[PDB]
RNA sequence: UAAUGCGAUAAUACGCAUGACGGUUCAUUUUUGCCGUGUGUGGUCACGGUAAAACUUAAGAAUCGUCCA
RNA sequence: CGUUCUUCAACCAACGGAAUAAAGCUACGCUAGGGAUAACAGGCUUAUUCGCUCACAGAGUUUUAUCGACGAGCGCGGUUGGCACCUC
RNA sequence: GUUUUUACUAAUUAUAAAAAAGAAAAGCUUAACUGCAAUACAAACAAUUAAAGCAGGGGCAUUGUCGGCAAUAAUGCAUUGAAGAAAUA
RNA sequence: UAAGUCAGACGCAAAGCUACAAGGUUUCGCGUCAAAAGGAAAAAAGUCCGCCAGCGAGGCUAAGGUACAUAAA
RNA sequence: AAUAAAUAAGUUUAAUACCUUUUGCAGCAUGGACCAGCGAUUAAAUGCCGGUAAUUAGCAAAGUUAAACUAACGAAAAAUA
């Protein structure tokens, strides 16, 4: 984002950063909400946890 | 500041393992860093020894050792 | 539920619709 | 139910993103958006997930 | 998060913490009558834009004004805003005054390149944060407080309300 | 310029009172875990000792704290201990307590501050 | 310069299949595995790059 | 810390360690973590038939 | 840490630091014996003898929540690791310490080798007791009690630590005298000796001040140490009973009333004993609480009755336990015969179930049958009157 | 320091001092002061185009020194390597090499359990034997005794090698040192063809003015083959062997004396003496006893008679010690680690047979294992059923009877495992 | 830690003496503010810290005063 | 005559010090280069300058007719400056 | 430099160093040494910084410390020149 | 690699100098350009999305959009 | 920047040369009117580091030049007799 409103690099029109259009603000809620929505996740994994651990293969860990 | 020994060890007998824990972190050392990296200095001449140690320090004439004899 | 669920999807042979017997039974995939 | 492991699929690219959060997404061997990986459900994997969860998507 | 290694947080030797003024909420001390200094400052050292404790109410008198907002004023201001003051409220009226102009700037003249070195004091400002009490009154009535704060509020350039002792 | 710590396994330790004088010897094993007390000998027990047989004027008198030392040298000695170190502190500037290390060492007893 | 604490902790488990690049050690694998389970991981990691010579040299 | 050659610090601590380890033998001779590691499994869920 | 001289220079010349305090911390956060092992894995190179110790009492409180499994196996790699610290530090632990490191041990139902018990033991045998004083009230209940459920049979320990211990027997607490009490009734070196009575004394005023289990074994434990009432212990442990009969949980009425019932003082009292058992029969009443209850019932001789069938809930609680030692079962049945009731002639008796499932558990468990044990479960076979040589109806 | 960047350790001077000098010779000091496999394999790599038949031979010995420096386990992956490419310098320079130099090479790669292939130890052979063994008398004794022994090892058994070497050497028997008779002693008794022969005899003979020079290990050694070579002691080299072991019967180590007083009595020579044996056994117990030793000393003390005593139980400390090289358990104490116990060298899997002679010698000591709580063999068995629980391939028909039988004869046939 | 502590001859044999009232000095993280890092149209976001700074009600300990309600 | 050890001194203060030492003029000037760097003009900035609003104290003396201020905010790109972005 | 005593606990260009430590007072002394040194801090390099320990001759104590000074500044490569001693020719 | 480089620029966020000015200057954390085509904002080095081996009249999306210009309510 | 991608052939959409020099050039910064021919890390000796071979090299012709190599701690005991 640009903030500045002097010099004659033009980054925004005459009259400096534009408010958000409707589009714009419903863009930046659903981007909240996919955010809020892993941390959610990440508490019900963590009060669901199995006692022992899986063992799950990769072929570069059997050659080695 | 305290250090701690291995062990809680505390018996006047820690000295003599520490020694031999200082010889073995030598050799481990030279081991990961390799031969071509040397650690003595391997002239075409031998150093002057003063007072039974070895000495950086030169002698007013070079001769070789054990050439000759009495008189 | 994954064991119980795997079970009923391979309980279906979605290569027999391609097959001239069929009828309307052979489509009936979802419950039985 | 327990939950026995975790898919963690990519969302945003590595261009302009700082360099301690690109080690954690080579971690996980995420390369691409788009791309799924399945992981163990340690308490170790969570905590590095709790620090880009805008990045990823989880379930 | 604390940007520190494992070393330090065994074995520092910031023996004696002090929290930087930049940040402190301890409130500032009455004002003093000692002369002004006459050595350079840097220019944080007039500006603090941290608000005022959650308990500051007024100490002396039954009406005050405070700042609503962080500004920077200089001893011009004040000294104009102090005959007003006296004027608008009378002559048997009690003031106190919580505030007073004591960091030093400096400025250079015109025609002067830069560098060759820091400039020489031209005057004195005072940093002021928000919800902070400047005056108080006793032996007044409350209409006469609020023409007080009207009077002033024109000649400043921060926002101002009034606070009342119950 | 403290010097640094040095650890022991036996140390000679006192403590001035009021009233009296008390010497303990104690054992250690390593500095993390507490010692064992092998001699506790006061004023007190001289006290009760000699005035059935001596008169004596009072607990902290030079003939209880010559008499301490001796029941401390016979201890040490029964346990087959000849060698200590001894606990500088405030205490151990005490008028009393130079008397009974000065009669420790003429009876045999090697202390060392060092 | 130093944006996190404490020791680097264990490396996440990734359930991972064999990339092109490794098409040539499928044969060493086989000969590697030591148990029927483990034969059947190698030949499922690598079942898109299945070729008869595999094929052949599984069943022996 | 303000020159810009590379640290030795890692190099030096592992030296120390191995050192230690190669003379003085370890008490503790099982880890709980490896005697019940399962075995090797592809996957946590059952497969999509395509 | 402070340097202001004092009385006790062995406990104020202890060096604390806040590293240790961080693994002890680690230790009592663990919430299962998995957590534990990698707390103790990681700290593999700085563990000393304060953490072993603590680390014992550690698999002591895992284990309680698995009150009805046997140990688990990561408790018994647990224990067998932190052995191999206890030998290594053999000479390097206090009297509290050595106190905690038993009692770890003891309640995981661990034998420790004889040599290292008796390495352990010269914390108490050197220095002429003098140790002891150092240790507080907590660490003498759990030595005596930890030393005598490893089987540690040593004249010379437990003659030494009696001497050091008599002088401070009346000014401990109540239960801890009681716990004294049981280790001496169950040592023959001890019965009748100065120690005994002195022990006794100190718990004729303490008997108020007693808890229920511990109540319980102290009274147990007089009846078999002091026949006749020569310390009145018994008339004051009596006279507790009987105000609290009801205040007390199950398994410790049962157990007073057979020790009672076993002194040959039954009174007509059955009646407030029958009414707690069938209210409280399913729970709080493990295998070996049922036997003392079948035997105290048996020898005071209570008779069924319509209202309330004791002996035929007993028997279904029993069936239910058994689907455990050939001995408990034969002893059981025994009893069960001595009952007098009827199991097989009628269709629905109330010894019918015990002996049916009697029948199952023995059919898999033939091989351990012995011509003796065949014989005593003949004869109780033939008392309830099945001599048939058929399984039961039920 | 202050000569070396920061992690290279500081110069010694005891090696500064060989390195710097007048004198050239600097390759062959480079590869006599290599401390490990892979810095001798680097000098030899930089250093190919000027390598000799001289470096060569050192380069092999120098494979007997660092697997001593690595004991405790068996040849590892770069030893193995190292010596196989030593061995294609042999075949190139085979037809160089002089009787002292085949006599090192030899003695290295028999210290490593390498064998030699046929074609090319016959190539070393010929050289030695060439102009029937003219070039063998400018020898030294070192050379002599290690062509004797290493090629023994090697296992040549060609008459017409050994009749010719024996031929030559005959003479120069007299003037050898002890420790060079007995080892040429060694390599008759091993020899089948040459136990009757003329220089057996002469071997003996002049041995005799010689036997207070022998070393403990050559001592103990000679006296073994001895007694196999001459049980009539014609020459009287048993009676002057047993006469210095019993006048310094505590002045050798533990190992020589366990195997003198096999020897002892194997030949119905006992006497009782056997108080004064038991107490250096118990003494030194858990060091200079490995698994060999420990069944020597079990066989000379059982043949000997000796039985339990409460003051000194020699069989329940044995089955401890036993039992501890079996499952090769260590400890962390200092005392230890400082003493060099051989407990604490590792693991090393045995033989079967060992584990089966051990059994039944147990067995016939007399001594209970199961019935007893605490009983002087129960750790040894118990030890031996965790072993082979885990080696359950090994064991077969014949095998399962033998310990059946020894288990029986202690006392345990109930299918149970060990209390212990 | 009454084998204590304090003292005006201050030394310690003698003097005051461990209670009770009053005034001083030292828990649901008390819970709010505030600060740091990350992300950010400049805050309808997340986590942690304050044993660095403001902020609550206790209970206890150390002196001190006291014919005591 | 040469070498080694134990030591010191002078100018190096432009203080990593060396071609032994060691000042100026050019508007009579010459060559190689730079908008990497100035003087005129353009650009950015608006302290200063200028304008407007709030403020209505103080002069006039019933009038904010007219003159006019402390202090604060905003605007202009025409005054004195700052920077070195375009052209050597 | 090092021992002993105690109605003392400061000062520096600047500074919350330090109580088994310092300052002052009283006594004896020259380690303000000869020949070496593991391992580290720092650092482009040159140089610069701390230092356990070994041998010799000493000082004060009587088995501890001393390779200058509370600490953080008081400096200058190589060359050329000069002095004391020793070894050659 | 005994190679090249030692003229750097701006955005967001802090501090010194200037006037809490400059597309100013000196340090510092992250990113982009430099050496980066393609899409959105009018043209658009440094802002937002996103890293181009080649061809195709297949499909799903990001930032941003959904009465005309101009694809989609 | 005079072309490109398409088209029902009517047209529609995309699209500020190259070089040199720069933090940044459509540049109102530099050079070129166009075509043909000419026009810029080459050779010797020596040294260092890789690759490929010979298995010492050159003369001479049973004897001579050049190079290279040349002491470091003689440490193993594996005998079911
Ligand atoms: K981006
Ligand atoms: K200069
Ligand atoms: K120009
Ligand atoms: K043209
Ligand atoms: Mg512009
Ligand atoms: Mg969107
Ligand atoms: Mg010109
Ligand atoms: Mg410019
Ligand atoms: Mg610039
Ligand atoms: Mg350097
Ligand atoms: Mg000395
Ligand atoms: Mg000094
Ligand atoms: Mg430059
Ligand atoms: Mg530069
Ligand atoms: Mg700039
Ligand atoms: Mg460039
Ligand atoms: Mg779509
Ligand atoms: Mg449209
Ligand atoms: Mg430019
Ligand atoms: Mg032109």
């Amino acid at each position: 984002v640009v903030f500045k409103t002097t010099g004659g690099k033009a980054w925004n029109p005459p009259g400096g950063l534009k408010p958000l259009t409707n589009t714009q603000k419903r863009s930046r809620k659903e981007n909240l909400q996919i955010l809020l929505r892993n941390l959610s996740v990440l508490k019900l994994a963590a009060e669901n946890q199995p006692e022992v651990t899986v063992n799950l293969f990769s072929p570069l860990k059997f050659m080695h | 500041i305290h250090v701690v020994p291995i062990n809680d060890d505390w018996s006047p007998e820690y000295q003599k393992l520490a020694d031999e824990l200082v010889v073995r972190r030598a050799e481990v050392k030279r081991q990961i860093l390799g031969h071509h990296v040397h650690t003595e200095p391997a002239f075409h001449f031998s150093l002057p020894q003063r007072n039974g140690n070895m000495s950086w320090l030169l002698n007013s004439v070079h001769k070789f050792p054990g050439t000759t004899t009495l008189a | 539920x994954x064991x119980x669920x795997x079970x009923x999807x391979x309980x279906x042979x979605x290569x027999x619709x391609r097959x001239x017997x069929x009828x309307x039974x052979x489509x009936x995939x979802x419950x039985x | 139910e327990p939950v026995r492991s975790l898919f963690v699929t990519l969302r945003r690219s590595y261009i302009g993103k700082a360099w301690f959060h690109r080690e954690i997404l080579q971690n996980f061997r995420l390369k691409k958006i788009r791309q799924t990986v399945e992981v163990a459900n340690t308490p170790s994997a969570r905590n590095s997930l709790a620090k880009i969860p805008h990045l990823v998507t989880i379930e | 998060f604390r940007r520190r290694t494992w070393p330090a947080v065994c074995g520092s030797l910031h023996i004696w913490k002090k929290m930087p003024w930049r940040i402190d909420q301890a409130p500032p001390p009455m004002p003093d009558s000692k002369p002004l200094t006459r050595l350079r400052a840097k220019r944080y050292e007039g500006i603090k834009k941290v608000v005022m404790p959650n308990s500051t109410q007024l100490q002396f008198g039954l009406y005050g004004i405070r700042s609503m907002e962080s500004a920077r004023l200089k001893d011009n201001t004040l000294e104009a805003i102090r005959r007003t003051i006296r004027r608008k409220i009378k002559k048997t009226g009690r003031l106190w005054i919580m505030i007073r102009a004591t960091v030093p700037m400096t400025k250079k003249p015109l025609g002067i390149r830069m560098g060759k070195g820091k400039g020489s004091i031209d005057h004195y400002v005072t940093p002021i944060r928000p919800g902070q009490i400047l005056y108080e009154f006793d032996r007044i009535s409350r209409p006469i407080a609020l023409q007080a704060l009207r009077a002033i509020q024109p000649k400043l350039p921060c926002r101002l309300g009034l606070v009342e002792w119950s | 310029p403290l010097k640094p710590l040095v650890f022991r396994p036996l140390k000679l330790f006192f403590w001035a009172t009021n009233r009296h004088v008390h010497a303990k010897v104690v054992r250690f094993s390593s500095p993390f875990n507490e010692g064992v007390p092998v001699v506790d000998i006061s004023t007190f027990d001289a006290f009760n000792k000699l005035k059935g047989s001596a008169p004596v004027v009072a607990p902290r008198s030079l003939e209880c704290y010559k008499e301490v030392a001796k029941m401390v040298k016979e201890e040490t000695a029964r346990q087959n201990i000849n060698e200590v170190t001894l606990h500088l502190n405030s205490h151990a500037s005490d008028r009393g307590v130079r008397e009974v290390v000065r009669e420790l060492k003429n009876l045999g007893l090697l202390v060392k501050k060092v | 310069t130093i944006f996190n604490t404490g020791v680097p902790g264990p490396r996440p488990e990734v359930a991972q299949k064999l990339s092109t690049e490794y098409q040539g050690h499928i044969l060493r694998m086989i000969s590697l595995a030591e148990s029927a389970s483990e034969l059947d991981e190698v030949l499922w990691s690598s079942k898109k790059h299945l070729r008869p010579v595999h094929i052949a040299r599984s069943c022996l | 810390v303000r020159t810009k050659l590379p640290s030795k610090r890692p190099f030096l601590q592992t030296a120390s360690h191995l050192a230690v380890n190669s003379l003085v033998p370890s008490v503790r001779t099982n880890r709980w973590a490896d005697l019940i590691k399962g075995p090797a499994v592809r996957s946590c869920i059952p497969e999509i038939p395509e | 840490n402070t340097g202001v001289p004092g009385p006790r220079p062995e406990v104020a010349q202890k060096l604390s630091t806040e590293y240790q305090g961080h693994i002890l911390r680690m230790i009592s956060l663990a919430e299962s014996a998995s957590e534990l092992d990698e707390v103790l894995w990681s700290s593999k190179k700085h563990l000393r003898p304060v953490h072993i110790a603590r680390s014992c009492l550690k698999l002591e409180y895992l284990r309680t929540k698995e009150k009805g499994r046997e140990v688990s196996e990561p408790i018994k790699n647990l224990a067998s690791e932190l052995e191999n610290y206890v030998e290594l530090y053999s000479t390097k632990f206090t009297i509290g310490q050595v106190s905690q490191l038993v009692r770890g041990l003891s309640s995981i139902r661990r034998n420790i080798q004889p040599d290292l018990l008796l390495k352990l033991a010269a914390v108490v045998v050197a220095d002429d007791g003098r140790q002891v004083q150092l240790a507080n009230e907590m660490d003498c209940r759990d030595l005596f009690f930890g030393f005598f459920s490893q089987g540690f049979d040593n004249e010379l320990f437990w003659k030494r630590l009696s001497e050091s211990v008599l002088p401070r027997l009346p000014y401990f607490n109540a239960d801890v005298v009681s716990t004294v009490l049981r280790v001496v009734s169950g040592l023959r070196f001890l019965h009748n000796t100065e120690f005994a009575h002195a022990t006794m004394t100190a718990l004729v005023p303490k008997v108020g001040d007693l808890s229920p289990a511990r109540l319980a074994d102290a009274f147990f434990s007089a009846s078999l140490l002091d026949p006749t009432d020569v310390s009145g212990l018994n008339a004051k442990l009596e006279e507790r009973f009987l105000r609290e009969f009801t205040s007390f949980p199950i398994k410790d009425t049962v157990t007073m009333f057979q020790t009672v019932t076993v002194r040959r003082h039954s009174t007509p009292e059955l009646a407030a004993q029958v009414a707690p058992l069938v209210a409280a029969q399913a729970h709080q009443l493990p295998v070996r609480h049922l036997r003392r209850a079948l035997e105290g019932m048996v020898t005071a001789g209570w008779k069924d009755t319509a209202e309330i069938p004791l002996y035929a809930i007993l028997a279904k609680q029993a069936a239910r336990l058994v689907l455990t030692p050939v001995q408990l079962l034969r002893q059981l049945a025994r009893i069960f015969a001595n009952t007098g009731l009827k199991a097989g002639p009628g269709a629905n008796q109330p010894l019918a179930p015990y002996f049916a499932a009697l029948q199952r558990e023995l059919e898999g468990r033939l091989a351990e049958l012995d011509e003796q044990v065949t014989d005593d479960f003949a004869e109780s076979f033939k008392k309830v009157g099945i001599a048939e040589g058929a399984r039961v109806q039920i």
